[PDB]
C-alpha cells in the first residue's frame, strides 16, 4: 500500500475516533448539566484538525506523474513529460503523442483491412513461419 | 393512544380516612359499610368488601355522623335545623326516600361489647372465645401497636378487622392475615418535590486510545453483532430517569406526617417521618443544595428535618419566638434564608431561622375582606397599602404573576408585524363579586404601587354558590364563573394584554439603557383584548402547566365537581377571534390563526381519569411538575385522593412513537438494495457491450 | 429542547433512500435511453457533407475552395423531475411526521418556520429548530458531490441547395497564405 490509501485509512481512522470522542464530550455537558439542575477541548480540536489535513494530504498524493512505454520499442525507457495534468493546447498534446511512436489518427494513416489481408498473405511466406 | 398506557402511567391512590363507624350488610355478608371522615358540615360513606381491600364506591353526604343512623337496612340521615330527610338504600346508593315533614324514625348504632362476647386478652395475645364452653379457638399473638377491633364476623364467612396502630387496619380470615390497609395519607396540605438523577497532550491522546479501544475490545464479541450495532433492543427505568419522569413526591399530611411517594411504580412509600406537630401548615426547603426540609406548625412550632436516601432524621424542634397559632407562611428571599409568618389574630413576623446548615422588598397578602401589600424594610414590615371591599362585596379569586422564562417577545401576525405583548412582572389578578347589584368584576392590580389598571364587570345574574377560579399566565388571564342570563351554564373569561393593539408598535417599554423605576409609577399601561366562552360543566379549580422552558402551549387543566380532571391548550382560548366567516382569505391574521368558536365542547380524549372515579375532596390542588423531554409535563392532583399524570399540549414530539414501524422501513431498504443489486449486471453487460457493437 | 435518539433512525435511511433512488434513476434512464433504406442515409450523409464542408473544411480548402462547388451543386440539384420527488416527499410525509429531528446550524427566518415545522403545532417554539421534511430540502440540493464521489457520469433539397449557392463566395478563409507569419509569431 503506497501513501495514498495509507492516509485514505489512517484518516478515516483517526477522524472517527475524534467524531467518538467529541460525542461523548458534548453529550456529557449536557446530561451534566442537567445532572447538576441547569448548572477537553483542545487536544480534540487539534486531532480533528490532524485528521482533516491527513485527508487533504492523502487526495493530493493521489496524482502521480505521468510515466510511459514506447510503442514501437521493447525496453523501458520511461517517457516521463515530469507533468501532472495534460496540455490543453494542441501543440503540446500531440508533442506526447508523438514522443511515443505512435500516430493519433491511426486507422487513416494504416487504412488497416487492405494492408491486413496483403500483410497476413504475406507472414506465410517468411522465415518465422 | 391511550389504551396502551390507560392505567400503567396513571397513579391514583384511594384514601378512606380512619374510620368513625363500620356497619355490617344484611345481604352479601362479607362486605360493610364504613362512615368515616367526618367535618364540620358533610363526611363520608363509603362501601368497603371486608375479605379484601378493594374500596366499592365512596360518596360525600352533606349530614354529620351524629345524624346519620338505621331504621327501625335502610340508612336515614335526618337533617336537624329543618327535617329535610333522605333514606338510602344498603347494598346499592339508591335515594329510596326524600322528605320534609318528618323522618320516619331511627335506632341509635350500638356500641361494640365485643369484651364478654366473643374475646380475650391476657399475654399480649389475643383469644377468640366461644360465649360457652369457651374453649378459646383461633388465638393469635397481638401486633406491635393496638387500638382496638374494629369489626368481627364469626359465622361463615369469618373476619376480624384491627385497627392496629393509630390509621393501620389489619384483615384476618380463618387466622392467617389477608389484607391490610393505611389511611396515614387522608389530607395533603403541602407538598414538596425531590428529584433522583445518575450519580502532556500526548498523554491524553494515549489514556483516550487506549480507554476507547478496549472498551471497543471488550464488547467486540456477543448474529449478535448486528443487534448491537441496531441499538433498538430493553428495561424502562433507565429511560424513565434520563428523562427525569421518576421523581420522589414529598408530601406534608393534614395531621403530622412527612411520607416520600414513587412518582413511579404506581407510588410505593419510600419512607413516612411520623411528627409531633398535631397539623402542619407548609413546608420548604431551606437552601438550594435539596438536603434540609423546614416545617411549621399549627400551633407555632418549626421543626427541621434531615432528609437522607434511608429514613430521615427530625433534626431540630423549637418554637416560634411568639407562641400563637400560625395561619400561613411566605418564603422571602432565598439567599437572606427569611420568612414572613402571618398568625390569626392577623399579625406578622418576620423570622431569620439560620444559614440552613435601596434594594427594597415587596409582600402581598389577600384576603376575603381585600388585597393589602407590605414593605419589608430594616427588617421590620410596614403597612404601605389597602384595596378593602364594601360591606357587600366579598373578594372571592385572586392569582399572581408565575414567573416564566422568556422565549419570544411578541406575538407575530400574517403580513410579520408583531404586538409587542405586554410583559410587566409586578402584577396580580382578583374579582370581586357583589350582592346588591348582582355583578362580579374583575380588577388587574399593580402590587408594587397599587393602581386598577382594569377594571372589568359582568351583569348575567351570576350566582355565586358555584364555585369561581382564576389563573394568570404569561401575559393573559383566564377566569371561571357560573350564569344564567344567555344561557344557564359554565362560563369562562380570557382577556389578553398587549402593549399596543397597532399592528407595530412599541409604545413604550424603551430597552436600551433606560432602568425603569416602578415605585414611582413611570411604567408604561397595558391595553387589553377581552373573550367569553360557555362551558358545558361546573369547574372546580384551574391551573396552568409547567415545563422547562415555558415553549409548548400552557394547558389550562381543570378539575371538575365530578372529580374528572380536563385541559385545553390556550391556543383553544383566542381573544382576537374572529367567526370563522371572516379568517377566511385574511391576509393579516396569523400563522393557522384559530376561529372565535365561543362554544366549547367537552372531548373524551382529553379526560384524564380516563375510569377513575377520583373523589378529590372539597380542599385540593392541582399541581404542575416540569421535566425533561419539554413535551410531557407532570400534573397531580391532592387532597383527600391523591393522583398523579403526563399530559403532553403539544403532541409528543422528542420521544418519537411507541408504535415506530421500522420493519416496513428495514424492508424497504432491503427491497431497494436487493432490485439495484440485480438490475446492475443486466444494464452493465446488456448496454455497454451493444452501445459498442463490439 | 433534549431530543432522543432518534437521529439515527431518521438521518440515516432518509440519505440512504435518496442515494439508492439516484442509483436507481440512472440505470433506469440507461436502460431507457430517455432511413432504412440506402438512399435515406446516403442522402443524410451528403447533407451532412454540406454542412462540414460549410462549416468544417470550409478553412484549409485553399486552393481547393472552387473545384468542389460545382460537384456539390451537380450532386445536390420534467418527468425525471416530477417522479421520484414527489413519491420521496410522500414517503417522508406518510413516515416521518410530527416529529423535531434537529436544529440547523444557522438562523432562518419566520416563514422558514411556517414552512419547515409541518409537524408540530407550538408556536413560539424557534425558527432553527425543523421536522424532518428539513433534511430531504437540504440533501436533495447538497447531494451532487456524494454522486459524483460514489461514482456516476452523464422539401430538404431545395433548403441545402440554397445554402451551397449562398456559400459559393461567402467567405474564402485566409489560410495556408498567412501560415508563415503565425509560425514566426511562435515558437521563438
Ligand atoms: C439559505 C442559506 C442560509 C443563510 C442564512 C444566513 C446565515 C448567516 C447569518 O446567520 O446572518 C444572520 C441571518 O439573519 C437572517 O435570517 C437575515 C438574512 C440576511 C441575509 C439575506 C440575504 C438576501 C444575520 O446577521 P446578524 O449579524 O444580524 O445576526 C446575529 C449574529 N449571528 C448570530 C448570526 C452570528
Ligand atoms: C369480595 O372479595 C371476595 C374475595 O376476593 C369475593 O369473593 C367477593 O365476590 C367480593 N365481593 C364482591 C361484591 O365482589
Ligand atoms: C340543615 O339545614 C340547615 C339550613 O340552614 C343548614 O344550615 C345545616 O347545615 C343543615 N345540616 C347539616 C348537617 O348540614
Ligand atoms: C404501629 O407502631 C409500630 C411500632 O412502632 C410499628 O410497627 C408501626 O408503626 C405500627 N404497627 C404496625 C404493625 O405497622
Amino acid at each position: 500500500s503506497f501513501v495514498s490509501k495509507l492516509l485514505y485509512t489512517v484518516s478515516a481512522l483517526v477522524l472517527f475516533h475524534s467524531g467518538f470522542s467529541s460525542y461523548e464530550f458534548h453529550h456529557l455537558l449536557k446530561l451534566n448539566s442537567l445532572n447538576n439542575a441547569q448548572g477537553l477541548p483542545k487536544d480534540i480540536m487539534y486531532e480533528t484538525y490532524a485528521g482533516l489535513i491527513l485527508f487533504v494530504l492523502a487526495v493530493f498524493t493521489s496524482f502521480e506523474k505521468l510515466q510511459y512505454l514506447p510503442i514501437e520499442s521493447n525496453d523501458g525507457k520511461i517517457i516521463s513529460q515530469g507533468n501532472y495534468l495534460k496540455e490543453i493546447a494542441l501543440n503540446k498534446a500531440t508533442n506526447v503523442d508523438n514522443l511515443i511512436g505512435s500516430n493519433p489518427n491511426g486507422e487513416i494513416i494504416f487504412t488497416p483491412s487492405f494492408v491486413d489481408v496483403h500483410m497476413k498473405r504475406k507472414i506465410c511466406r517468411e522465415w518465422a513461419s | 393512544v391511550f389504551s396502551d398506557d390507560a392505567f400503567i402511567t396513571d397513579w391514583q391512590l384511594a384514601n378512606l380516612g380512619p374510620w368513625e363507624k363500620v356497619i355490617p350488610d344484611s345481604r352479601d355478608r362479607n362486605r360493610v359499610l364504613i362512615l368515616s371522615n367526618p367535618t364540620e358540615t358533610s363526611c363520608l360513606v363509603s362501601s368497603f368488601n371486608v375479605s379484601s381491600g378493594q374500596i366499592l364506591f365512596r360518596n360525600v353526604l352533606p349530614f354529620t355522623i351524629d345524624e346519620i343512623q338505621l331504621d327501625s337496612n335502610a340508612m336515614v340521615c335526618v337533617n336537624s335545623s329543618s327535617n329535610h330527610w333522605q333514606k338510602y338504600d344498603l347494598h346499592d346508593w339508591f335515594l329510596l326516600e326524600e322528605g320534609v315533614d318528618n323522618a320516619p324514625s331511627t335506632t341509635i348504632l350500638p356500641q361494640s361489647s365485643y369484651l364478654n362476647d366473643q374475646v380475650s386478652i391476657k399475654n399480649n395475645e389475643l383469644h377468640i372465645l366461644d360465649e360457652q364452653s369457651k374453649l378459646a379457638e383461633w388465638k393469635l399473638e397481638l401486633p406491635q401497636g393496638f387500638n382496638k377491633v374494629e369489626y368481627f364476623h364469626r359465622e361463615d364467612p369469618l373476619a376480624l378487622v384491627l385497627n392496629v396502630n393509630d390509621t393501620q387496619y389489619m384483615g384476618f380470615s380463618a387466622l392467617i392475615p389477608v389484607w391490610q390497609r393505611d389511611e396515614w395519607l387522608t389530607n395533603v396540605v403541602d407538598y414538596a418535590v425531590l428529584d433522583v438523577f445518575d450519580s502532556s497532550l500526548w498523554n491524553a491522546y494515549w489514556l483516550r486510545l487506549t480507554t476507547n479501544w478496549n472498551r471497543l475490545i471488550n464488547l467486540l464479541k456477543e448474529p449478535g453483532r448486528v443487534f448491537t450495532k441496531l441499538l433498538a433492543l430493553k428495561d424502562t427505568t433507565v429511560s424513565d430517569l434520563k428523562f427525569g419522569f421518576a421523581k420522589i413526591l414529598i408530601v406534608l399530611t393534614h395531621d403530622g406526617f412527612i411520607g416520600g411517594l414513587d412518582m413511579v411504580n404506581k407510588g410505593q412509600l419510600i419512607w413516612k417521618l411520623d411528627l409531633e406537630i398535631d397539623q402542619g401548615v407548609k413546608m420548604f426547603w431551606t437552601d438550594k443544595n435539596h438536603d434540609e426540609l423546614v416545617v411549621f406548625s399549627h400551633d407555632g412550632h418549626y421543626l427541621t428535618i434531615e432528609v437522607t436516601k434511608d429514613q430521615p432524621i427530625i433534626k431540630s424542634r423549637s418554637p416560634l419566638s411568639e407562641r400563637k397559632t400560625v395561619d400561613s407562611v411566605i418564603r422571602l428571599n432565598e439567599h437572606d434564608h427569611q420568612y414572613l409568618i402571618k398568625f390569626e389574630d392577623k399579625d406578622h413576623l418576620l423570622f431569620k431561622l439560620n444559614p440552613g446548615k435601596s434594594s427594597h422588598i415587596f409582600v402581598t397578602e389577600h384576603d376575603t375582606n381585600g388585597i393589602y401589600g407590605y414593605i419589608i424594610e430594616n427588617d421590620t414590615v410596614k403597612q404601605t397599602w389597602k384595596k378593602a371591599v364594601n360591606s357587600k362585596e366579598k373578594m372571592v379569586a385572586y392569582s399572581k404573576r408565575e414567573t416564566t422564562n422568556l422565549n419570544t417577545l411578541g406575538i407575530t401576525l400574517g403580513d410579520k408585524s408583531v404586538l409587542y405583548k405586554y410583559l410587566y412582572p409586578n402584577l396580580a389578578a382578583y374579582l370581586i363579586a357583589n350582592e346588591e347589584h348582582h355583578t362580579i368584576t374583575f380588577n388587574l392590580i399593580d402590587t408594587i404601587t397599587g393602581e386598577i389598571l382594569i377594571t372589568q364587570e359582568h351583569k348575567d345574574s351570576p350566582d355565586f354558590r358555584f364555585p369561581m377560579d382564576i389563573v394568570f399566565g404569561e401575559y393573559w388571564v383566564v377566569y371561571s364563573y357560573f350564569s344564567s342570563e344567555p344561557v344557564p351554564e359554565q362560563k369562562l373569561v380570557v382577556v389578553e394584554l398587549y402593549e399596543s393593539l397597532t399592528p407595530d408598535e412599541r409604545l413604550s417599554n424603551s430597552s436600551d439603557n433606560f432602568s425603569y423605576d416602578p415605585l414611582t409609577g413611570h411604567i408604561n399601561k397595558p391595553q387589553f383584548q377581552t373573550k367569553q366562552f360557555i362551558f358545558p360543566e361546573i369547574i372546580k379549580t384551574m391551573s396552568i402547566s409547567k415545563t422547562t422552558d415555558d415553549i409548548t402551549t400552557k394547558a389550562i387543566v381543570m378539575e371538575l365537581e365530578n372529580g374528572q380532571i380536563t385541559y385545553i391548550p390556550k391556543l383553544l382560548l383566542n381573544a382576537r377571534g374572529k367567526p370563522a366567516e371572516e379568517m377566511a382569505k385574511d391576509k393579516k391574521k396569523e400563522f393557522m390563526a384559530t376561529p372565535y368558536t365561543p362554544v366549547i365542547p367537552i372531548n373524551d380524549n382529553f379526560i384524564i381519569t380516563h375510569f377513575r372515579n377520583l373523589l378529590p375532596g372539597s380542599d385540593s390542588q392541582l399541581i404542575s411538575i416540569p421535566t425533561n423531554l419539554e413535551s410531557t409535563s407532570i400534573i397531580c392532583d391532592l387532597g383527600l385522593d391523591v393522583f398523579c399524570t403526563r399530559i403532553t399540549p403539544s403532541g409528543q414530539f422528542d420521544l418519537m412513537s411507541p408504535t415506530f414501524e421500522k420493519g416496513k422501513l428495514l424492508i424497504t431498504i432491503f427491497v431497494l438494495l436487493v432490485i439495484t443489486y440485480f438490475i446492475r449486471p443486466s444494464v452493465s453487460n446488456k448496454k455497454l457491450k451493444s452501445q459498442w457493437l463490439i | 429542547l433534549l431530543d432522543d435518539q432518534l437521529k439515527y433512525w431518521v438521518l440515516l435511511p432518509i440519505s440512504i433512500v435518496m442515494v439508492l433512488t439516484g442509483v436507481l434513476k440512472q440505470y433506469i434512464m440507461t436502460l431507457i435511453t430517455g432511413a432504412q433504406p440506402r438512399v435515406k442515409l446516403t442522402e443524410w450523409q451528403y447533407l451532412q457533407w454540406a454542412q462540414l464542408l460549410i462549416g468544417n473544411g470550409g478553412n484549409l480548402s485553399s486552393d481547393a475552395f472552387a473545384a468542389k462547388k460545382e460537384f456539390l451543386v451537380k450532386d445536390l440539384t420534467n418527468m425525471a423531475s416530477f417522479i421520484p420527488q414527489t413519491i420521496i416527499m410522500w414517503w417522508v410525509n406518510h413516515f416521518f411526521a410530527g416529529f423535531i429531528l434537529m436544529q440547523l446550524p444557522f438562523p432562518l427566518t419566520a416563514k422558514f418556520k411556517e414552512m419547515l415545522q409541518t409537524g408540530i403545532i407550538c408556536q413560539d417554539l424557534d425558527v432553527r429548530w425543523v421536522s424532518s421534511i428539513s433534511w430531504y430540502f437540504i440533501s436533495v440540493l447538497g447531494l451532487n458531490p456524494v454522486y459524483n464521489l460514489i461514482g456516476l457520469n452523464d422539401q430538404v433539397d431545395k433548403a441545402m441547395h440554397a445554402m451551397a449557392n449562398d456559400l459559393t463566395i461567402i467567405q474564402h478563409e485566409t489560410c495556408l497564405d498567412n501560415v508563415e507569419q503565425r509560425v514566426l509569431k511562435q515558437y521563438m
